[PDB]
RNA sequence: ACGGAAGGGCACCACCAGGAGUGGAGCCUGCGGCUUAAUUUGACCAACACGGGGAAACUCACCAGGUCCAGACACAAUAAGGAUUGACAGAUUGAGAGCUCUUUCUUGAUUUUGUGGGUGGUGGUGCAUGGCCGUUCUUAGUUGGUGGAGUGAUUUGUCUGCUUAAUUGCGAUAACGAACGAGACCUUAACCUACUAAAUAGUGGUGCUAGCAUUUGCUGGUUAUCCACUUCUUAGAGGGACUAUCGGUUUCAAGCCGAUGGAAGUUUGAGGCAAUAACAGGUCUGUGAUGCCCUUAGACGUUCUGGGCCGCACGCGCGCUACACUGACGGAGCCAGCGAGUCUAACCUUGGCCGAGAGGUCUUGGUAAUCUUGUGAAACUCCGUCGUGCUGGGGAUAGAGCAUUGUAAUUAUUGCUCUUCAACGAGGAAUUCCUAGUAAGCGCAAGUCAUCAGCUUGCGUUGAUUACGUCCCUGCCCUUUGUACACACC
């Protein structure tokens, strides 16, 4: 039942394979990116 | 005059003896020093199975046995006479290995 | 038993029908002569045919027989 | 099946560069023996375009064999954007 | 690898090739393969009734078969090569006859006509006896079995391993499977290897 | 998910399979055949196992 | 076809004569029943240590739950302001599972949603099937061509009698001539101072060398100490037996019965193969063999965790261990065959050391007539302790501990140590197997195997009694015969 909320039309971390398109998400005290 | 050992192994005794006789005749017509063809004991690889593909009927068994006959012949020959004897035994069904 | 089959008896008949001024009642000479006059595909069969031929020669020597 | 586009491109590259693929029947093998791709990925990319055509398959003791055809040559030529002179290795 | 395991695996490899070529070259009239192992490269001799569809246009088919076997059995490229020359006699191969009649049945043909055609061809190709058994749901019934035999057939003893060619096929009819058993009693006279007659056959010179 | 889609299969009946039919039962492991007993009965002559006695 | 009809022949899956038993006990294992969430299921002479079925996980099919799509593709609705995929932490869950949610990052026409069509299924149907097997039937049986008989089904051929293991032959003869089966054949186990050859086999004596004895002899190490040889060992081409010779018995023969000879005289012993017709025999749970029916995303697909398959008022089958003195125990003797075994990795292990043991550790040899291995097997032999009692027979049950395999030993995997020491006093009615290197006793190797034999497959060590027959019982073959049977006396 994975919904995949639409996320209609809309910073950085280590592992430089994350090339400036890995904008972080901040829930609370989060330093973890989308790739990891 | 390098000392080599030729190992012949096959399931077909007829062709095994054919190749062994070819090599012995070659050695005798080229006047080498050869240890005779030693016939190492034929090994009867038997495997026992149940005839039925299920569990029904009289318990009738089979042994399928495959005889692997192997011979070894070690002699002394120069490089030309080892190359020629290792290129002349190309008989199918016999595995021939030359070890120096 | 030791009942000789048709394959042996008929062969012995034919051998004796064409080779009577030939092999005597000795089994060894009978079989060695079968070796040359007949293409028998097994040593056991040639032994049996030669033995029956020797038997028939021996029974001829006591008087003739049918066949 | 959902497999990455570059993995599918690797499967297509291999298929058009040697012509035929031999695949273990193991939908769990991590990496294909010759292709740097999941064995499941190879098998299912072929259960893919094979059904469109482009491939003949034979099972033969649990080991898939896939062979390329003429329509397959055309399809992979177009897919990989190749000039009409790079024949498969089989030719 | 020890000699036992190596020649066992050699037999296994030959069996695997035989099944592969049965499934691949069925419509090409495949009849059997021969694996010759040489010090430098391995030659795979295919015996087929039609060695032109096995080869293909300019050798495409045989080349793809070579590279398929290459990749499957993991040889260095170039170390294995296929030659599909010819079958000595189409009518004397049980595999070839069974596959041909399977194909006739699949294409749609009377069982009796197809089997008697196979038997007649085998008999006129010099065989001293042939038999075809077609078993199954020939018509909607309790799945009877028909036999179509000509000549004589010794079965069995040692001479049956000596010279009897037996092949079995599974034919897929729209109602289930038909079973094909093809048995050929080749002429012992033209053996060209091994015994030239039956063990009990005695010939006398005079 | 992908982390748990398999537990060890390094021994036992589930580690092996008939190289012809992928059957786990009745396997032949002698001499490394790895062929089910029924498949082996079907194609022993191709392998070279014959009946003599 | 059948007969509680006849005639002849035959079979230890029959009996006689006997042997070893099983049925009586403990335990093992399968089957039923009961129980259960499930205790998956097939099979009822020819099911029941059978499914190679010795299930901890896997296998697995069953049970309680949990993921994934491994739903190709022709199609239309979602999509270039992102279809869809993954996700850290926490809830949540057995689970560090992003299953789902909290929340907003990542990926980008690789899939989602609906339609059709596919795909997998140890799902059903073995009474839809193939293939394979088992059985009818381990007997000797079966079938054309042409001729003969009959309206015909059909019959003769294919037989009165002798003979044979045999439809094997002698022969007889409206049949002649043939085909399959049997036999022939192949594999093996016996002999062969015959040929060929062998530090991957062995022996003499020469090197070297210990002991003992010393007039030079015995025992033996000399695994690179050379020569000679092939008797033992191995394996190729062959030899050898064909019931040979002789007596007697035979219808006229096929043969038979003795004796000698001979390695071997029952088809030389043991097998492999093995006809015509069948069975609603087993197998859809071996198969990517398979028709149809069922299901196919909350899966009957597949995977994962746990459980079960083993469960216990009871009945049955195959087994093992026993009930003891022809024995138990302890020392010492020290005798096989058939086999298996690891190179991209973990198999068979010698030897050393650690340990009481099981076992551990350091090396070694072996891809093998090379090393494990002379598999230094067990019964058995010798000498002692026991001394007839449920005993020092038996070893079930159970407690404690220590190792081993395994991701994981709980419902004890196995092994080892100590301890508890049950039934069982030779076994009802019944019923099994068996005739000579056989029965029976004994262990070993292999198969299943990560670990697990009381199982099977083969192998050898020790090795009887009885009989050399019969048709009484149970069956089979042939012939005649009766039949109201043909689904064929169930
Ligand atoms: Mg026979
Ligand atoms: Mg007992
Ligand atoms: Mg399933
Ligand atoms: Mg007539
Ligand atoms: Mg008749
Ligand atoms: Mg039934
Ligand atoms: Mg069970
Ligand atoms: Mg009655
Ligand atoms: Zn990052
Ligand atoms: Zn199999």
């Amino acid at each position: 039942k994975h919904k995949k909320v639409k996320l209609a039309v809309l910073r950085e971390c280590s592992n430089p394979t994350c090339g400036a398109g890995v904008f972080l998400a901040n829930h609370k005290d989060r330093l973890y990116c989308g790739k990891c | 005059i390098i000392k080599i050992r030729i190992t012949l192994t096959s399931t077909k005794v007829k062709q095994l003896e054919n190749v062994s006789s070819n090599i012995v005749k070659n050695a005798e017509q080229h006047n080498l020093v050869k240890k005779g063809p030693v016939r190492l004991p034929t090994k009867v690889l038997k495997i026992s199975t149940r005839k039925t593909p299920n569990g029904e009927g009289s318990k009738t068994w089979e042994t399928y046995e495959m005889r692997i006959h192997k011979r070894y012949i070690d002699l002394e020959a120069p490089v030309q006479i080892v190359k020629r004897i290792t290129q002349i035994t190309i008989e199918p069904g016999v595995d021939v290995e030359v070890v120096v | 038993g030791r009942v000789r089959t048709k394959t042996v008896k008929r062969a012995s008949k034919a051998l004796i029908e064409r080779y009577y001024p030939k092999l005597t009642l000795d089994f060894q000479t009978n079989k060695r002569l079968c070796d040359e006059i007949a293409t028998i595909q097994s040593k056991r069969l040639r032994n049996k045919i030669a033995g029956y031929t020797t038997h028939l020669m021996k029974r001829i020597q006591k008087g003739p027989v049918r066949g | 099946m959902l497999m990455p586009k570059e993995d599918r491109n690797k499967i297509h590259q291999y298929l058009f560069q040697e012509g035929v693929v031999v695949a273990k029947k193991d939908f769990n093998q991590a990496k294909h023996e010759e292709i740097d791709t999941k064995n499941l990925y190879v098998i299912k990319a072929l259960q893919s375009l094979t059904s469109k055509g482009y491939v003949k398959t034979q099972f033969s003791w649990q080991y898939y064999y896939y062979t390329l055809t003429e329509e397959g040559v055309e399809y992979l030529r177009e897919y990989l954007n190749l000039p009409e002179h790079i024949v498969p290795g089989t030719y | 690898i020890s000699k036992k395991r190596k020649l066992v695996a050699d037999g296994v490899f030959y069996a695997e090739l035989n099944e592969f070529f049965t499934r691949e070259l069925a419509e090409e009239g495949y009849s059997g393969v021969e694996v010759r192992v040489t010090p430098t490269k391995t030659e795979v001799i295919i015996r087929a009734t039609r060695t032109q569809d096995v080869l293909g246009e300019n050798g495409r088919r045989i080349n793809e078969l070579t590279l398929l076997v290459q990749k499957r059995f993991k040889y260095a490229p170039g170390t294995i090569v296929l030659y599909a020359e010819r079958v000595q006699d189409r009518g004397l191969s049980a595999v070839a006859q069974a596959e041909s009649m399977k194909f006739k049945l699949l294409n749609g043909l009377a069982i009796r006509r197809a089997a008697y055609g196979v038997v007649r061809y085998v008999m006129e190709s010099g065989a001293k006896g042939c038999e075809v058994v077609v078993s199954g749901k020939l018509r909607a019934a309790r799945a009877k079995a028909m036999k179509f035999a000509d000549g004589f057939l010794i079965h069995s003893g040692q001479p049956v391993n000596d010279f009897i060619d037996t092949a079995t096929r599974h034919v897929l009819m729209r109602q289930g499977v038909l079973g094909i058993k093809v048995k050929i009693m080749r002429d012992p006279a033209k053996s060209r290897t091994g015994p030239k007659a039956l063990p009990d056959a005695v010939t006398i010179i005079e | 998910e992908n982390v748990w889609f398999s537990h060890p299969r390094r021994y036992g009946k589930g580690s092996r399979q008939c190289r012809v039919c992928s059957s786990h039962t009745g396997l032949i492991r002698k001499y490394g055949l790895n062929i089910c007993r029924q498949c082996f009965r079907e194609k022993a002559n191709d392998i070279g196992f014959n009946k003599f006695r």
